[PDB]
């Protein structure tokens, strides 16, 4: 497995996944992640992202996701099913996820994570995803749907 | 005394340029620091636009 849920008092709160070699978890996540390799592992506060990381244990360097920038539209694959992105937007049906749902990532058709999300705005039939993903350039940024509520 | 002593009667010229090196030097930090946190966060707002 490499997604790990969150729990702090036996409720899932929300997810962690291994992409690229380093650990990410939200940081209004809280609880413990169930996994002790990764909740042992002192993690840095990426506030510019709402994002907690740190390296992965040398015993667990192996369940490892990769990821790219090459974010084309089209549908994506993710927990809960398909995902649209167009016009530089994530989006899913009405429904499809809710709160607990963050730190979640989302893969293209070759298995590499593409966006971690983080919450989501509902506009009417579907919903608007708030996720951090990397720009053309590969740079990691943070896209949040105006009024987007924290999953 | 025949004169009327100051405030700054007894600040020499080395004093004074410590004073400015001081002042200055630590002004100069300061603003280097606040400089720095803007044009970062313009280089973020690139990052995203």
């Amino acid at each position: 497995d490499k997604t790990f849920p969150i729990m702090l008092n036996g409720q899932v709160n929300g997810y962690a996944c291994v992409v690229g070699g380093r650990v990410f978890k939200p940081l209004h996540v809280e609880g413990r992640i169930d996994n002790e390799q990764l909740a042992a592992i002192k993690l840095k506060k990426a506030s510019i992202y709402d994002l907690e990381y740190g390296d992965v244990p040398q015993c667990m360097k192996s369940d490892t996701l990769q990821y790219t920038s090459d974010k084309p539209p089209g549908f994506y694959n993710w927990h809960h099913g398909a995902v649209q992105y167009e016009n530089n937007r994530f989006t899913v049906p009405r429904g499809v996820g809710g709160k607990g749902d963050s730190g979640r990532p989302i893969l293209d058709n070759k298995g590499r994570v593409v966006a971690i999300v983080l919450g989501g705005v509902n506009e009417g039939s579907r919903t608007a995803l708030s996720v951090v993903t990397w720009n053309q350039k590969g740079v990691t940024v943070k896209d949040t749907p105006e009024g987007s509520e924290p999953w | 005394a025949q004169h009327t002593e100051s405030f700054t009667s007894a600040i020499s010229a080395t004093a004074w340029s410590w004073i400015k090196v001081l002042v200055g030097g630590t002004s100069a930090f300061i603003v280097l620091g606040l400089i720095a946190t803007a044009v970062v966060a313009l280089v973020l707002f690139f990052h995203r636009h």
